[PDB]
RNA sequence: AAGCAGCUUUACAGAUCAAUGGCGGAGGGAGGUCAACAUCAAGAACUGUGGGCCUUUGCCUAUAGAACUUAUAACGAACAUGGUUCUUGCCUUUUACCAGAACCAUCCGGGUGUUGUCUCCAUAGAAACAGGUAAAGCUGUCCGUUACUGUGGGCUUGCCAUAUUUUUUGGAACUUUUC
């Protein structure tokens, strides 16, 4: 019905944690109705922070059903 | 509904909001929509194990929330009135 | 229903046979909407007049209020070489701003300002132009499967099918009425109370008349600015009055009978009683 | 006497909310918004603020039974004794508000209506200045005249958001009985008139930044608030957001789909008209015509609205407000759209450095408010003030800097210490609520209180300010100078009666000249008092209070004068002496271009989205020359060396040693651009300011010997000796004030109007705007203001009320007055107006005897000549030429 | 004939207010409605020598729709035997 | 604006036919050219109740109720007279007079609320009992339907879409340490 207010955010790298202990944080390019947020140079964060983590892919989106919280880290 | 509306009344007023996960997010709140999805300013974040952090903006989805914390003067609020 | 009863009452009426007295009503009505018309012939402009010892072309004339004025003070102040004359301040201006146009106003009364101008657009001339309907006069207006609701939803009130009813053309003119033709209500005045011909000399009467007659709207004025500006107002402890008074005594009995035969009673008393 | 106004506190009516919950809804900055209620003269802005008290309130005592019925307006924002009797707003003033809107939110809104009478321009520029948004009413019938369209370019002016609330919709229909298509391409022509003036933004009662309002009758509605109400109920609930915008605008609706062309074989109206005017005027007309019984069934069927037993016996105005307020139920949508057009992450930035320099957010330990006026409110003298930073209690001490001072203060904060501010305490701190002030201990940010202990400090505006450390004292921004829109220019000069009384005089002019912040209240030198203010009524107003609020004193009062301003038309062995021979200054003068002068007018130097404000129009000289020698063709050698423009001034140094020593000129250059500012406020004809002359610097000698003591103390008064050398050789002129008309009268009585400026002197109509779907028209005209002398009432009595006209004075048009200012053997006749050849000698040698300079007998013509300044040996060296007469 | 008028104005009033006009032929037909307010004083002089019982009343109730026998035949050159 | 569900009634068939609970009832309507008491011009103004301070008054705070009259200010969209004093005007003097003021009164009236009286028309009932005031079901008992059903009326309701990411058609289930 209603679109999420997400619009100051857009281009800015944000952290997600997303459904059960993964948390990833991207460059945000889009959002819809349902929360699904489609961000672009997409990193999985884990305990080392230069170690394991792994970048995912150009362009990643997520269901909106995963998502648990979201921060934006920057302005 | 009653519920959300309260809610609205909570916006600008420091609020806390537990999550289905176990944490605890008390802070400021700029926004808020009838999903009932909050996002803070100036949050105090408590770890499910306590670890307390303090995060500078944060949204969170509406259906994690387990329960909201409201200012206690909002109970006065003029919508309550049932006539 | 029309009246409380026989005590004669707090009347109330409806709106047929409200407009129907409002229509028999027209050789004395007032027949005048805007208060635009009274802009300086007001009471508060007559108190000015009369206050600044200024005439109102139709107003009335008055003793000055302060009758010391042709005192003076020698200065350089006023003078002829002083003043621009560009605009004759006439005694119109003098009433409509006192503080302005006035050195020494004192107990001047604050005028009203305009009120918004009046454009009342009434029909007389055919029973059978509509009550909504674009007069002469009004200047024209020089202008200019995706979406689907359930069939039979209506707006509002579409079920009454018919804007102006055999009504409205009459009670859109007592709304814009004077007093007491917008009221379906009221008390009752007694037969004194009912000014008649107060609002005959309440307005200009016109240039046509001749000057005999301008000065007796011009005394009318007179008399009704001194009943407006010096009023006495009842005391509240005058519960004594004399014919309820003589009807608690036992020397005085009560019937009713004739106009006629009671003057005729008061005649033969009244010669009886200086005779 | 003076007001009408509550009191004690014990009878300050009680709210349906508990205004506890009000005053912490201050704590939120965000949550709090300031709207002031502007528009033009009785627009009902004082009626709409009506609406919003008495259902805030839940008992007011100040209100009677014919105000609970139809019968008269509770002007309840009208407290002032004046006011009453005017029947006119003419102070500012206020009320608090807790109101929810559609989504029931519920916020603390600080409403301010404005006086609507042109010449109380000054009261909304505080508005303008105070509000966040701006509620600009407007009747439907007149529309959208031209004082409208001052009050759209202001409300851009200032950053400041609008919403329109059209207003009077019971005029439409009972008093021009207009048929409801014809009232929507009514409305519909107001709505694209608005539209074309605000240029960016598009206004639609869609958007929801129109609102619809008949006052007498007290009901208002946007269309989203009257589907919410009862369409909401039918259609589904997905479809409220889309219908809603499906119904103003030209679609068509016809058993359950829409379509923007007509259906065959139906009449047919747009979506607007079936769905809202339809239902409306059935209301209006059943009210006034359907029987009781069967209309307390229509209102029950349509609108779940019961009708009392004691409604049903009412008279049919206020039975028509009673079907009107059931219907239509609290002013929901009004604060909807109150809400929804205001956007502080937008606006709040560009609002502050409009009203202050330009910079980076104060921090949040700096108190920092606005004191916008001084008001007499309620028997007491309090400030009104906003606040911008910070937290101010009851108690605290706080800095108070006139805004006279901030324009120096702000350009002394660059610095490439101590006693710079007086200091007050603040006594008490209260809200503005109509007929009281509600007390509360502190004042949070964002929210106008009224605050005792101010006004002392200051007059006509302050900055308030309470630093903590020094540091951060650097960054504070000095709040400039107010914009009243209407210059005063309309001039009366009055003393006491009483020689003994003088002292209570002075006392009251300057309670004046706090209260009525439009006036320029100053004194000449022989003794009298000069008035300046905006018209007629602007001075019967204020002529009132310095007679019976302030001074009880009587005073004697002279004609209507005008300020009269002084300009060339040419220019011109030109040279200026002191009788000391060290000093020997040439000035030469200059009419500047007429588009040079219109902008300055208009307080910025520019064109075509480029253009430099007069504030800062020294700290760019690269850019200064650019725009000089590219809008205007000047010399690029004139463009570098102009040193300052005073107002509709400029100065231009022109001479050979600026190309031999700039230096020696530069540490004398601050005064003779101080004497510089000693001319243009006194000029050589009658002592009245300097308007439009380009001053050219040509020579300028130096003593062999400098001595900084006496070197500065001299070219200061000599200067202003060479400008006067300088105006008077270059064909001088006067110049004279004219405002602009705005009359509307009825179409027949036009040339009746016609007449009527044909009797004045230098009047003419330059348009005549058919007003749509009403009898009368609008007509816009110029005046002078020395001729506009009863102007106002000379229209209404030759008209018989049906016309009414506005003088303002907002673009500043300056003209030659038609004589010549030097003639000898002009014939000015006493006691009746001189002609159109005498003028300019009639106007200058009454004032010159006005201020004493020129004194005779009875009437001895000592004229404005050339030959008190320059020496008597050359000045018959000019007579023999023919150059000066 | 004013009711059958009236309804010729709000047909023609109609025009030039729900509906797109050419411009010049747009300013001629607001000033009738200028006109109709100002109330036709400058369309009504003319030649009354007649008075209205010297002018004998033959009010030709013709209309224009009926065809009119155009008698041109009479203005040629005949030959009476009369 | 409709069917159903819920609620409230309702003619009711009812559970109980007990103790209950709700709503009403414990001496009528409309009126009167009837009366008697109040009350009707003031910090934009009132009264009652609770608490705190000082020592009853007063102040502060909380709460309840405010008939009528007032904003281009007054019970009355009406308007007469008199007294004293000052200033005029007719001018022999005194009433009688002229027409402005200021301070006061008189007179013709008006609103509202109580209580009584009078005319007209009434009659359930539990209007049964007992307590008192300036007042009354004011209180206690009390009884009429009845507090839980189904038929019949009204809405204050549902949000008209009931499984496919933010709520109610399941990411559930299983095993392990410490204590
Ligand atoms: N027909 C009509 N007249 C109205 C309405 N509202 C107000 N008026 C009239 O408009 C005039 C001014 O009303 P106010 O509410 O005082 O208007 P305002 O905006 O305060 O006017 P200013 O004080 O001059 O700014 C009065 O004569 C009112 O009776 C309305 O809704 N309809
Ligand atoms: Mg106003």
């Amino acid at each position: 019905v209603s679109t999420p207010e997400l619009k100051k955010y857009m281009d800015k790298k944000i952290l997600l944690n997303i459904n059960g202990s993964r948390k990833v944080a991207g460059i945000l390019r889009g959002y819809d109705i349902f929360l699904n947020v489609v961000l672009d140079d997409a990193m999985e964060i884990n305990g080392e922070d230069p170690a394991n983590n792994h970048q995912l892919g150009l362009q990643t989106v997520i269901r909106g059903n995963s998502i648990i919280s979201l921060e934006a880290l920057d302005a | 509904g009653i519920p959300v509306k309260l809610l609205n009344e909570a916006q600008g007023h420091i609020v806390s909001l537990e999550l289905t996960t176990g944490a605890t997010y008390r802070g400021k709140l700029v926004e808020s929509e009838d999903s009932m999805n909050v996002q803070l300013r100036d949050v105090i974040a408590t770890e499910p194990q306590g670890a307390v952090t303090h995060m500078d903006q944060i949204f969170v989805r509406g259906s994690q929330i387990k329960f909201i914390v409201v200012p206690d003067l909002l109970k006065n609020a003029p919508l309550f009135k049932k006539n | 229903k029309k009246v409380n009863g026989t005590s004669y009452k707090k009347w109330s009426f409806d709106l047929p046979e409200m407009s129907n007295l409002y229509r028999l009503s027209t050789p004395l009505r007032d027949e005048v909407t805007d208060k635009n018309y009274y802009y300086l012939f007001d009471k508060k402009s007559f108190f000015n007049g009369k206050a600044l010892n200024n005439a109102i072309p139709g107003g009335p004339k008055f003793e000055p209020l302060y009758p010391r004025e042709e005192e003076e003070d020698y200065n350089e102040f006023n003078s002829i070489d002083r003043v621009i004359f560009r605009v004759p301040i006439r005694s119109e201006y003098k009433v409509a701003f006192p503080h302005l146009y006035n050195s020494r106003p004192r107990s001047v009364r604050i005028p009203w300002y305009n009120n918004p101008v009046s454009c009342i657009i009434q029909n007389d001339e055919e029973y059978d132009t509509p009550a909504l309907f674009f007069d002469p006069s009004l200047n024209p207006i020089p202008h200019f499967g995706d979406f689907t609701l359930p069939e039979d939803f209506a707006p509002l009130l579409a079920e009454e099918e018919e804007l102006i009813l055999p009504n409205t053309k009459d009670a859109m003119s007592l709304y814009h009425s004077p007093f007491p033709f917008n009221r379906t209500k009221g008390k009752m005045v007694r037969a004194q109370d009912v000014a008649l011909a107060k609002k005959w000399f309440l307005q200009h009467p016109d240039e046509e008349y001749p000057v005999k007659v301008k000065v007796s709207y011009q005394k009318l004025l007179k008399n009704y600015v001194l009943n407006e500006l010096h009023p006495t107002l009842p005391t509240n402890h005058n519960k004594t009055k004399l014919l309820k008074s003589l009807k608690n005594t036992k020397y005085f009995q009560q019937t009713t009978i004739d106009w006629v035969e009671a003057g005729l009673q008061l005649c033969r008393q009244g010669h009886n009683m200086l005779n | 006497e003076h007001t009408i106004f509550t009191q004690l506190k014990k009878n300050i009516p009680k709210t349906r909310y508990n205004r506890d919950y009000m005053l912490s809804m201050a704590n939120i900055p965000e949550r709090i918004i300031n709207v002031g209620v502007i528009g033009p003269l009785h627009s009902g802005k004082t009626s709409l603020m009506d609406l919003l008290v008495i259902d805030s309130h839940k008992r007011i005592p100040d209100m009677s039974k014919n105000v609970e019925l139809g019968w008269k307006p509770l002007r309840y924002l009208d407290n002032l004794k004046q006011e009453i009797d005017r029947g006119l707003s003419i102070k500012l003033n206020g009320s608090t508000l807790l109101c929810t809107d559609l989504e029931s939110k519920s916020r603390m809104i600080n409403f301010l209506d404005a006086p609507g009478h042109v010449n109380f321009m000054d009261e909304t520029a505080v508005a303008l200045a105070a509000s966040d948004l701006v509620l600009i009413v407007i009747d439907v019938v007149e529309g959208v005249t031209f004082v409208v369209e001052q009050l759209i370019k202001q409300s851009i002016k200032n950053n400041v958001a609008m919403c329109f609330v059209i207003n009077k919709l019971d005029r439409l229909i009972l008093d021009l009985k207009l048929p409801p298509m014809d009232a929507y391409l009514k409305l519909n022509h107001i709505i694209a008139n608005i539209n074309s003036f605000t240029k960016g933004n598009v206004f639609s009662p869609i958007d929801n930044n129109i609102i619809f309002a008949s006052t007498k009758l007290g009901f208002t509605f946007t269309i989203k608030e009257f589907v919410s109400y009862y369409y909401a109920h039918s259609i589904p609930s997905s479809k409220i957001d889309d219908f809603t915008t499906r119904l103003w605008g030209s679609v068509y609706y016809h058993k359950g789909n829409f379509r923007t062309k007509p259906f065959e074989n139906v009449e047919k109206y747009p979506t607007f008209v079936e769905f809202i005017l339809i239902p409306l005027y059935k209301i209006f007309s059943y009210a006034l015509s359907m029987e009781k019984d069967k209309l307390k069934n229509l209102l029950r069927s349509n609108f779940r609205v019961n009708l009392s037993q004691e409604a049903l016996q009412y008279d049919p105005q206020p039975f028509l407000k009673h079907v009107l307020q059931l219907i239509f139920r609290q002013q929901t949508g009004l604060v909807d759209a109150i809400t929804r057009c205001y956007q502080p992450f937008e606006l709040f930035d560009n609002k502050t450095a409009h009203l202050s320099i330009p910079g980076k957010s104060t921090p949040e330990g700096t108190l920092w408010a606005h004191v916008l006026k001084t008001v007499d409110y309620g028997g007491a003298e309090w400030s009104l003030v906003r606040i911008y930073s910070g937290l101010l209690k009851r108690g605290d001490t706080v800095r108070i800097l006139d805004t006279s001072q901030s324009e120096s203060r702000q350009k002394r904060q660059l610095h490439d210490e101590d006693d710079e501010t007086p200091s007050c305490e603040v006594e008490e701190i209260g809200l503005l609520g109509g007929r009281y002030v509600y007390p509360v201990h502190e004042a949070h940010k964002g929210q106008i209180v009224l605050i005792k202990g101010i006004s002392s400090a200051y007059i006509k505006s302050a900055t308030l300010y309470s630093v903590k450390s020094k540091e951060d004292m650097k960054q504070l921004k000095f709040f400039k100078p107010l914009d009243y829109i209407t210059e005063a220019v309309f001039k009366i000069v009055l003393q006491p009666l009483l020689p003994r009384e003088l002292p209570k005089l002075l006392d009251a002019l300057n309670k004046i000249s706090k209260y009525y912040p439009g006036v320029i209240i100053k004194v000449e030198e022989s003794g009298e008092h000069v008035i300046l203010g905006n018209g007629e009524l602007y001075m019967d107003c204020l002529l009132y209070d310095l007679r019976a609020s302030y001074a009880k004193i009587e005073i004697k009062i002279s004609d209507p004068l005008t300020v009269f301003s002084e300009s060339c038309s040419n220019e011109s062995s030109r040279l200026g002496e002191e009788n000391l021979p060290g000093l020997s200054i040439s000035v030469a003068a200059e009419p500047m271009d007429s588009k040079m002068i219109q902008d300055l007018s208009r307080n910025t130097l520019g064109k075509g989205q480029n253009c430099l404000d007069i504030d800062g129009i020294m700290d760019n000289p690269r850019k200064l020359s650019k725009i000089l020698r590219t809008e205007y063709g000047w010399d690029s050698l004139a463009s570098r060396n102009v040193w300052s423009f005073y107002n509709g001034n400029v100065l231009i140094n022109d001479t050979l040693p600026d190309e031999i020593s700039p230096e020696l000129l530069s540490k004398y250059k601050e005064q003779i651009i101080q004497g510089f500012y000693w001319a243009v406020k006194e000029g050589p004809l009658a002592e009245e300011p300097i308007y439009g002359v380009q001053y050219k610097l040509l020579s300028i000698s130096v003593p062999s010997d400098v001595n900084i003591d006496v070197m500065k103390s001299q070219i200061i008064p000599l200067m202003k000796k060479a400008c006067y050398v300088g105006l008077l050789t270059a064909i001088p002129i006067l110049l004279e004030p004219i405002y602009e008309v705005d009359i509307t009268v009825h179409a027949p009585l036009l040339p009746i109007v016609e007449e009527l400026m044909k009797k004045r002197r230098g009047s003419r109509i330059y348009k005549t705007i058919k007003v749509a779907g009403t009898p009368l028209l609008e007509v816009r005209g110029q005046v002078p203001v020395i001729e506009s002398a009863g102007f106002e009432t000379d229209l209404r009595l030759s008209t018989n009320g049906l016309g009414m006209c506005q003088l303002y004075f907002w673009h500043k048009i300056w003209r030659k007055v038609p004589g010549d200012v030097l003639d000898k053997d002009a014939f000015i006749p006493k006691l009746k107006p001189a002609p159109i050849n005498s003028l300019s000698r009639d106007f200058v040698m009454k004032t010159r005897r006005r201020k004493g300079i020129s004194t005779g007998g009875f009437m001895s013509n000592d004229g404005p000549t050339l030959e008190k300044y320059i020496s008597a040996e050359l000045y018959a060296q000019l007579r023999e030429n023919g150059l000066v007469p | 004939s004013k009711k059958t008028h009236d309804m010729i104005w709000e047909k023609l009033r109609y025009i030039l207010q729900t509906q797109e006009l050419s411009s010049t032929l747009r300013e001629s037909l607001e000033t009738l409605f200028e006109i109709r307010q100002k109330d036709y004083k400058s369309g009504s002089q003319g030649l009354f020598i007649l008075d209205p019982t010297s002018y004998t009343v033959h009010t030709h109730s013709y209309i224009v729709s009926d065809e009119d026998e155009a008698n041109k035949e009479l203005g040629n050159f005949e030959k009476c035997e009369n």
